[PDB]
């Protein structure tokens, strides 16, 4: 019944004041793309940063088993929009944050669909 | 001049043509660095300004391309220059990449280990390297061309390079090969080529362009080198990251060229002719298969 808790583990370090997970991956790009949070290819608009995906992952970066029972990962080999605002910490945003399944934006960083 | 504008500057053909002695490389811009867009990666430029150039040549970009990107780890852990690839490539495209050191990576599949212990029951699309070790970097010594990584390069691209297909190889002034320069007479076209962001260094990328199986020309590699030491230090360029913010056109076009499984008697002159356009890729189309040797010690 023992399995580590990696997520609560940099929350806290992170709450804390810990410095954020760095050489996450940002890609050059127009920054005109559709803002979806996680894509085949980079989408940033003008709020975002693109990021490769398995860099920003905190269950790759920290080389530990994604929670994923089939032991899938949700950003490698996609590219992860992250808000500008919070460039700073994209593995954190990207735990912290959940994806839309109806548009593909980010919950409370793009989706609209509770309008 | 406008060269700042461009990604890069590829060597002159004049330059090509030479019989030069190799002499010490001295840049005029030794030291210098380039100021990145925020928050960019070098080595992400670096890749961007790569792909830029490659977007100007004929390469062939079949529907199930795959690539594989040797020396594709960094000292962070993670995989900048695949990450650029993934995202030039068209969606879809099977990636592999690989490096001695673990890291993290976006490629479909990764290889950790020596080059050398990488195999593949399937032919490449397009291969590139950025594999270096620093250590081969010595000014008080003596600059022959070097084997390694080198080696089995030469060997990957002969064996498993499809014909029709491209390479990138990144080479410096004291990290080079004269068989691999030699291996730039099998495509139909071949140049060495420095990023903008990275003018104030020796290294280059060794591009050989649409592979043909066979001498198109017999090129002494030794002179080569020279050749292409001279150039560097006869032309200066000037540092630019300019064409990083310009992105509308990165993507490469999924051209769709064909994929053909020929014999060796079945290539004709105009199976050669459309090799050497771009309009033709000459392999299996069968499942992409990769391993690794692993070396088993018991230390007991
Ligand atoms: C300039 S770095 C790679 C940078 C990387 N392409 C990036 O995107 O940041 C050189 C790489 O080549 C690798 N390399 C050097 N010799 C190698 C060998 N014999 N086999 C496999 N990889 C090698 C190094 O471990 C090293 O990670
Ligand atoms: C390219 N290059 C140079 O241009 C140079 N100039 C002085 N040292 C130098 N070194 C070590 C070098 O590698
Ligand atoms: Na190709
Ligand atoms: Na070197
Ligand atoms: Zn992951
Ligand atoms: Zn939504």
């Amino acid at each position: 019944a023992f399995a580590v808790d990696a997520a609560k583990a940099y929350k806290d370090y992170l709450a804390s004041g810990g410095q954020p997970i760095t050489n996450c991956v940002k890609m050059l790009c127009t920054h005109t793309g559709t803002g979806q949070a996680i894509t085949v290819t980079p989408e940033a608009n003008m709020d975002q940063e693109s990021f490769g995906g398995a860099s920003c992952c905190l269950y790759c970066r920290c080389h530990i088993d994604h929670p994923n029972p089939k032991g899938f990962c949700d950003l490698k080999g996609k590219y992860v929009q992250i808000p500008t605002t919070c460039a700073n910490d994209p593995v954190g945003f990207t735990l912290k944050n959940t994806v839309c399944t109806v548009c593909g934006m980010w919950k409370g960083y793009g989706c609209s669909c509770d309008q | 001049s406008s060269q700042a504008w461009q990604p890069g500057v590829a060597m002159p053909n004049l330059y090509k043509m030479q019989r030069m002695l190799l002499e010490k490389c001295d840049l005029q811009n030794y030291g210098d660095s380039a100021t990145l867009p925020k928050g960019i990666m070098m080595n992400v430029a670096k890749y961007t300004q790569l792909c830029q150039y490659l977007n100007t040549l004929t390469l062939a970009v079949p529907y199930n391309m795959r690539v594989i990107h040797f020396g594709a780890g960094s000292d962070k852990g993670v995989a900048p220059g695949t990450a650029v690839l993934r995202q030039w490539l068209p969606t879809g495209t099977l990636l592999v990449d690989s490096d001695l050191n673990d890291f993290v990576s976006d490629a479909d599949s990764t290889l950790i280990g020596d080059c050398a212990t990488v195999h593949t029951a399937n032919k490449w699309d397009l291969i590139i390297s950025d594999m270096y070790d620093p250590k081969t970097k010595n000014v008080t010594k003596e600059n022959d061309s070097k084997e390694g990584f080198f080696t089995y390069i030469c060997g990957f691209i002969q064996q498993k390079l499809a014909l029709g297909g491209s390479v990138a190889i990144k080479i410096t002034e004291h990290s080079w090969n004269a068989d691999l320069y030699k291996l730039m007479g099998h495509f139909a076209w071949w140049t060495a080529f420095v990023t903008n962001v990275n003018a104030s260094s020796s290294e280059a990328f060794l591009i050989g362009c649409n592979y043909l199986g066979k001498p198109r020309e017999q090129i002494d590699g030794y002179v080569m080198h020279a050749n292409y030491i001279f150039w560097r230090n006869t032309n200066p360029i000037q540092l630019s990251s300019y064409s990083l913010f310009d992105m509308s056109k990165f993507p490469l076009k999924l051209r769709g060229t064909a994929v053909m499984s020929l014999k060796e008697g079945q290539i004709n002159d105009m199976i050669l002719s459309l090799l050497s356009k771009g309009r033709l890729i000459i392999r299996e189309n069968n499942r992409v298969v990769i391993s690794s040797d692993v070396l088993v010690n018991n230390e007991n």
